[PDB]
């Protein structure tokens, strides 16, 4: 839809959901940690996400009311991913999304924290980052050694952590 | 004896053939007036290759849930 125009007053609604709709926790993460956990959500919630979208498409208009079970599953899978991150991989995750905040949510300014986080989640949770649609001939941009595009200032904490991890063989 | 007119039977037959041709042209004119102003196909009237009238719109933000039959 279009954005509002020329005047607009926000209005909330203090009503509760009907009782034939079970309750579901929300995700609760803001922009940056969710951008950091996007690929790990996609690695685990592919079937649930595409089932949600397929039941929306098959409904042909009534997707808001026909797809509630499916959306609840999607929300729960995402909450599980972020709970696993917080339980196990919180320091690297926080490095990554604070690094995203000081940039303009450009993942090109955060590769040194991204590497640590991807290693951590691949070892503990067994979820790896993959950019689909590519060929075996194409290099994914998050694995390039020397890119053209680099941050103005590389994040300090991430640099110190990358250095320490290379000195301790964690990478 | 100089009078050698075409006989009555042949005159009638030639006139009958003429009238048969005229009625044939009449029935052809009626048939053509009826084959026109008769509903034609979407392939014959608009588009013989892309014969689907159903529009598939934009593609840049295609929402699942936008198609409808």
């Amino acid at each position: 839809p279009r954005e509002a125009a020329a005047h607009w007053v926000p209005f909330e609604d203090k009503a509760n959901m009907p009782d034939n709709v079970p309750d579901v926790v929300e995700v609760g993460a803001t922009s940056a940690p969710l951008l950091s956990a996007s690929y790990f959500i996609g690695a685990k919630c592919k079937p649930y996400n595409d089932d949600f979208m397929l039941c929306r498409e098959e409904s042909q208009g009534s997707g808001a009311i026909d797809c509630l079970k499916e959306g609840r599953r999607v929300t729960r899978c995402a909450v599980s991913v972020i709970e696993d991150i917080n339980k196990s991989c919180l320091d690297e995750f926080r490095l990554h999304w604070q690094c995203l905040e000081q940039n303009n949510h450009q993942l090109s300014g955060c590769r040194k924290a991204e590497a640590l986080l991807n290693k951590c989640v691949f070892t503990k949770l067994n979820l790896e980052k993959k950019i689909p649609g590519l060929r075996p001939d194409e290099e994914p941009v998050f694995l390039k050694k020397d890119p053209w595009i680099k941050p103005a200032v590389d994040d300090f904490k991430s640099v110190r952590a990358y250095a320490e991890a290379k000195k301790n063989g964690t990478l | 004896t100089f009078f050698h007119p075409k006989s009555r039977e042949d005159i009638l037959n030639e006139e009958a053939k003429i009238v048969q041709a005229l009625n044939n042209q009449r029935e052809l004119t009626i048939k053509m007036h009826e084959l026109k102003r008769e509903e034609k196909d979407y392939a014959h009237s608009y588009s013989p290759l892309f014969s689907d009238p159903v529009p598939q719109g934009g593609s840049i933000g295609k929402a699942p849930g936008s198609s409808r039959e």
